[PDB]
């Protein structure tokens, strides 16, 4: 019954971290480009 | 071949922004306080 929202007045870099505290794969929106840095992309179907 | 003679004349053939509103997202304004002076007072006397 309600929408669950993130906002910010800047970027929203979500990102992930190994245990050495590196960046593998990020993926930064902002304000005027959305980046997916990592090393892949996928887009699936519910099938396979 | 004179069926297929066309002519044609003049003619009149004659047929971006980005904006979302939120509501509001303020962070802790106004940030200083202390809390020694309160404590100063209430243990001295
Ligand atoms: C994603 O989820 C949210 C929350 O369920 C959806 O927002 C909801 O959108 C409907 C359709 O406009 C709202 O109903 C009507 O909204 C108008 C304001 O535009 C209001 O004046 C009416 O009284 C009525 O409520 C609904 O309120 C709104 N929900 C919230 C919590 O704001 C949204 O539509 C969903 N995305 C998609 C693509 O469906
Ligand atoms: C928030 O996200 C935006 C969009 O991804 C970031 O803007 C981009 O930031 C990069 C890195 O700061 C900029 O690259 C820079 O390019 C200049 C040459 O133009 C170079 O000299 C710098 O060393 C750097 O590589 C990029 O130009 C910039 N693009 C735009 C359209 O703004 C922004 O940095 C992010 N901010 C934060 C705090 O994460
Ligand atoms: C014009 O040429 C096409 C192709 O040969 C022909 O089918 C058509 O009948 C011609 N039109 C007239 C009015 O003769």
């Amino acid at each position: 019954g309600n929408a669950l929202y993130f906002k910010s007045a800047r970027n929203v870099t979500v990102n992930i971290l190994n245990d050495q505290t590196k960046v593998l794969t990020q993926l930064i929106t902002g304000p005027k480009a959305v980046e997916a840095y990592g090393k892949k992309f996928e887009v699936k179907t519910v099938s396979g | 071949d004179w069926c297929n003679v066309s002519l044609v004349d003049t003619s009149v053939p004659e047929p971006g922004i980005l904006e979302h509103d939120p509501f509001f997202c303020p962070p802790t304004e106004a940030t200083a306080r202390d809390f020694l002076a309160d404590a100063l007072v209430t243990l001295l006397v």
